[PDB]
């Protein structure tokens, strides 16, 4: 698994594989590891695939039930606190195998420069939390391959397509070094997964732009 | 003795209901229009329980904004534990009818309050709007068309019988609720639509300059 | 003075019996036949407790709810225990009893409800349905032919002794139940039949044009 | 005022057992015979607690049979503590005598209940079965002959003393104990043995076409 | 040990051998293994003799005391149901050496066909139930033994008492391969214990009749 | 043991083996597998047979639970969460050794498309979950050899005959290269068992119609 | 009656409060400004809750003083499991009016207490203050421009109402407060702001040479 | 009616108060002085909180010992959790206000107490002595220069304010108090000082020679 | 990593660096450990960062408790024995490796001389404290070569800025002999934090000021 998240002018934006593995059998082929968490937030995880699907539930249901019960949203701040606690809980049963390593996007709506209100929180085992100011951040097995190639092209992001077009390339190259991260697969039609977040809120990339930008990289290296 | 006991609790909720402001719930065509008047732009009535389930109250605001925090931990978890589908606005109502009747009978204070839990269809699904009404003692009834709670709930009841207007327009909807909430303006008024045409969340808040214009 | 306490209680539980819409359950040729005078679609005074076993009540929602959903674990949790085969509708009304003796004697409020529990044989087997009568002090009473429950029950019982016949149909049994009722509409009547022809489940809800069809 | 509120409870429940059926248990050759009149085949009036040990009671349907699955699990219990053979009718009586005497004068309103424990010798033993009655407040008695629970006692005790023949058949312990509760066919008549000619379990139901030829 | 149960043209048998040892070092030689439960219902438990007998002591006051409260009996499936969690509430016990296999006959008087109603159930150590359709069923040690010897003798079944005969060859099979098995004690007098379950109940089969099969055996295999 | 399911046009098919082994030796003949939940959802649950029994059971008993408290039944993806939280439950025993995984099949009668309306879930051991989109799942421990056998047949698969035909063809090549999966017998006549949902509701396969389809393969692969 | 009851518990509190000195706090352009009558230098009844939250009250020193530490203890816990800047007025005074209703209801005498709860904007941020006013019973009200406890509160709120000037001065604030609440000198009162201007601890007291020149 | 239960709650401690001796703690040149009439040497009305807090209290024996030892035992806990410069004499007087108003309300029977902390200054630092006067009710209040506790406290009080002298001598606030306490001997005198010129616990007794000389 | 704290005349500096590694990786490049807990005190915690920030969040938020509920600041020894209760109360979470060592920077407003008014304070690994006179301390993976650095050029310490360089220059040290400590990265511009305690309170210092320093040490030594 490996799921990138990377700063552009204006926003932010979150793409992820889709390959799961038990071992080395490939037992899944469609997974969805990015999360629209809420309006402005995007979350993923790594790891066991079930802890991080019971994760991303637990953290919507609890970001929705504040908003409900005091009739206004989280800060940024206070999301991140929530996320850092669930992991640090989790630790525990991280020791027994069943890890989860989230990677939280978000549009900072009370920021006072928009342009620069996109943020990446990157967490590790112990439950701490980091505010990326590289403009990219990366989780999952392959996260080392995608961070080393989105360090080389992070130059060309200047909007949210350049963004969207680095971030499926560092995908690509994370599958291309690792074998439990899913490659663009043009027999199936199954590309990696994204979400753009600006000004306007998180948005689900439809499958044809991706699809688009996955063979354009690919007869890019033929 | 339990009868004397009982008609006494009754009095007390009944008089502390009759001395509040009045909220008046309506279906409508986009889905349920909550109207109720209210000076306070932060201490609010009418509020969200879940994603199509809305929650109007009449009454005591500590003893109903309690009894709403329930129902937003009971909607919550209900909807963790199976699906969000799930969750649907009878099983609110019935909870809210059950924690009444536990409270007007055992408590030392009966709850001066009354409850309006409203649902719409889901997203792209047909389906008249629901709305139940429960009382200080948990008695629990459906309202095809719209509730009344709070103050002198019976000449708006009346005026709302000869107005309404099934399948009316948002705001023709908040012209006849307002008209017979009246027997005020834009301010000392928080206005609410359950709103079936919206993807996940229904519920959303319509005050300031759009409550001005469609009002 | 317990005397007059219970007396008060007893007076009070029975009169809030009194100002509630009656229920009916008679046996017929397929089984057994539930029909209330209820205008709501989604509040249900007739439920399926198991496979054969059905219940009907009537009084204040909440209270029989609760008694409904009580009844609902104690059956599933026995049948897990031991066997599906092993839960009889006499256990379910012996639980109630228990459970409304002391309630009466002990909770703040007694429960203003009538319970009627009717059991149907198991498919392919032939047995006489079964029902029975539980009050709100916990008395238990065996019906061999209908149990009428909630209202001014008089009528009702003199009009189903002078127009019951065992062993008849569905469609005229039920002219005879809502008749007896009379003494309504496919609106403000809810019916259900134990139907003992089928193989595990024999709830079956009869609601709508199938209602109008068979009335 | 404590004296009156004893008596008043203590008022409470015999009136309450004084409305209800009465039961005859009278040693014949062959055992003990109880005798009631029960319209319902369903609630048992007369039942078993242990292998040569068998109840009977009268008043309130559910606290008796919340006073008789007490007593089959205490049997139960202590019978695979020790052994079958500890268990007796006579600890059997003492914990039934407790349990009434702390319900009467702790429990909200006191149990209408009396509840009668026979026990025959077991198999290839002479032994004089054993009676004992035991009253709503906890009073222990031994009866060597006859015990009349429920209803109007008088009579049917004065019937019983001018009647009672010792060592008789079970048909003329039959009649006599009839005669003395006519003072009734096979509805409407619970009949049940302890036959202590039985190797391990004596209690016997006599139902059907056997009590219909033996009456 | 070893006990075995078959069905029989209107009802079941079981039978259970004799001996009780520690180890290498026979201590009892008169055991008996095969109770009768309820009125149509046996039960023979196999392991840890004391864990035998007090489950058999259980099984047959929890059945009782269901028939008291509830006046009427369990059905079979009830009385299954009971059986399997009273033995998968023992694998604690189990695994600290206090093990106990049952095996259960009955006559489900419930049943359509009178000539079918015998009915076998097996248990596994996991507390899984089967009933059995072969016919026949053995537990213990000898019971491999016993199962194969039944599975040549079963076609020869008719009646009781040719399903008596063949029961108690099948023990005597088990003895003659299995060392915790007891074989019929001609010097001492001790035979196998057997009950008979039918139309009209259980009933244990009288001493002599076991004595007389086992010697016609015995006699057969010189 | 092989649960396989597939679906077809209007439906979901589920089948199973009929074997029961305890290490080498063969214990049960006749073990049913695929248990009809409710009126549109199969359950088949492979691992140990007492658990798979009892999950069964236990889910089963849940759904009809929640039906008869809230007068409607749960969605689908209620139901997927509960059997969900049920494995999730069960991994304390799991590794203990009472490991069961289930497959479930399902007929969403709220779905857009009737036809389209078959769901096949699979279950991970750490209780995670995902609905096939292959259109072919199977557990037990001769799924690898059902699933690479559905992989190829599955293009025949054209209506509910076609089917159960390929269902009934995948346990036998699991069955093949698998011991502990239970093939045709053709001597006692016992063969898988199959259950078929459609719009009209989930009914059990009658023993006939997969006799002839197993007779049918075994003629076609002499 | 519980009437009776609820009337007299009232008037306990209310009385409580009558024979209680006043406080005074009001928006001002600097934030709210807290002026109380306090002849002692230790105990205190102006406060601070949070880092832009403020509290004062009026009535028994001890019982307010228990709802101040309990509300700091909140905010605290609050802020920690959250953010900072997720703690407002609002919630803290939500907490007050629950526990002031459990407490006016459940409590054997209740408190005679009268809390403020002022919320100032974030620093660089503009926003009005926000006064909460919680009563005895739990009622909870939102002041827009002041609110007034302790003592007959009819003549300094009619003089605050006449005086009031918005976006006054600290000085002219401080002025007219103290003249609205003569309806006194460096000693007798305590002095207090929430000062909008400071980066993250609004609450400063003034007292002294300071409060004598401001004076 | 809870208005009348606590008046004549509040008659019961004014009463018990009234029938005991008298106690005055006064603020002198070397700090605080206690002087109590009290015939017993065994059994102290002045005692020792902390280093430079002392406790004195007048009425019931055994109500202001279980007062004085959950004072030392919270004190010695504040001084280990965070440090002993951290135990002030207004801690613990908001303490013995809180528990005084719990027992008041509450208790069967309210303490007939009234107690007096007092405080000086640490070694090195010059500081008023502070007094604080705790009520049977929990009223806690902050006397400047002297508290009279316990008895007919208004001849003691007058003379007190006639006669006082700050920063007077041991010698002469000593004959002072003795003068205002009579308005006896040496002995039934109990005589104690907080002692500001002590380096860490200012606590000291003076009795005998040392009391007569001083005397 | 590597905090140092020195007393000079009128005060006390706190130092730190920036950088987390996970491993031999670099994971955190402008990582800030020092905190201003209070108007007058600054801490500085070693070891995993997850639990440095959490226990520099909670002593915080424990003070300001103290303040408010008291209404009156706690004595520095109330401060120090809060901490250290702290420590004391994460031994055991700190034997599993969620370990935290914090080094306690003031300025003790109670003391008479404010000239010697600055306090530090060192916290051991089993929760004792002690309060430092030689005027220096460091803690963290440098803090050895740190302490020997600051042991040489404590003589050059007359105010705050020869304070602050003789900080800045032992944390350049310790980064020259120590790989887990980051120094001064001119290629980013990420220099140590500082914070600065004297009697006007507790202030950080600007980027700028350790940039000079930090240029002028680079230049000394090249």
């Amino acid at each position: 698994t490996t799921i990138v998240a990377l700063k552009y002018p204006g926003g932010v934006v979150m793409a992820g594989d889709r390959r799961s593995t038990q071992g080395n059998m490939i037992s899944g082929r469609d997974v969805r590891k990015v999360y629209i968490t809420d309006d402005y937030t995007a979350t993923g995880i790594a790891g066991t695939a079930a802890v991080a699907v019971e994760f991303a539930r637990l953290y919507a249901v609890e970001l929705e039930h504040y908003e409900k019960l005091e009739g206004v949203p989280l800060t940024f701040a206070g999301k991140i606190n929530r996320l850092a606690i669930m992991v640090r809980g989790n630790l525990a049963a991280a020791m027994q195998g069943l890890l989860a390593l989230p990677l939280l996007a978000g549009y900072d709506i009370h920021a006072s420069d928009p342009q620069s209100a996109g943020r990446i929180v990157s967490f590790d085992a112990a439950g701490g939390w980091n505010i990326e100011e590289e403009g990219y951040q990366a989780v999952g097995s392959g996260s080392l391959f995608a961070k080393s190639s989105m360090k080389k092209l992070y130059s060309q992001v200047t909007d949210g397509d350049s963004g969207l077009r680095v971030a499926v390339e560092a995908l690509y190259d994370a599958a291309d070094d690792d074998s439990a991260t899913g490659g663009p697969d043009l027999v199936r039609g199954i590309f990696p997964t994204a979400v753009i977040i600006d000004a306007d809120g998180a948005v689900d990339v439809p499958e044809s732009r991706i699809a688009e930008l996955a063979r354009a990289i690919i007869e890019s290296r033929s | 003795s339990p009868e004397q006991a009982m008609r006494e609790r009754s009095e007390l909720a009944r008089k502390g209901i009759a001395r509040a402001k009045s909220v008046v719930a309506l279906a409508y065509a986009g889905g349920v229009l909550f109207v109720a008047e209210n000076p306070s732009r932060s201490l609010q009535k009418i509020s969200e329980l879940y994603d199509r389930v809305g929650f109007a109250a009449a009454g005591k605001f500590n003893e109903f904004d309690n009894l709403r925090r329930g129902g937003i931990q009971f909607a919550d978890t209900r909807g963790y534990a199976y699906d969000r589908r799930d969750v649907t606005g009878r099983q609110l109502a019935n909870v809210y009818a059950q924690t009444l009747g536990t409270i007007f009978t055992e408590q030392a204070k009966p709850y001066e309050v009354e409850l309006c839990v409203a649902e719409v269809a889901h997203y792209g699904e047909t389906k008249r709007p629901e709305l139940y009404r429960i009382t200080y003692d948990g008695s629990i009834a459906d309202e095809p068309h719209f509730v009344v709670m709070g103050g002198t709930t019976e000449p708006i009841a009346n005026a709302l019988k000869e107005s309404y207007a099934e399948n009316a327009s948002l705001t023709d909807a908040l012209r006849i609720a307002v008209a017979a909430l009246r027997a005020l303006g834009v301010a000392s008024l928080e206005v609410a639509v359950l709103d079936a045409n919206r993807p996940r969340r229904a519920f959303r808040r319509i005050t300031g300059s759009a409550l001005q214009a469609l009002l």
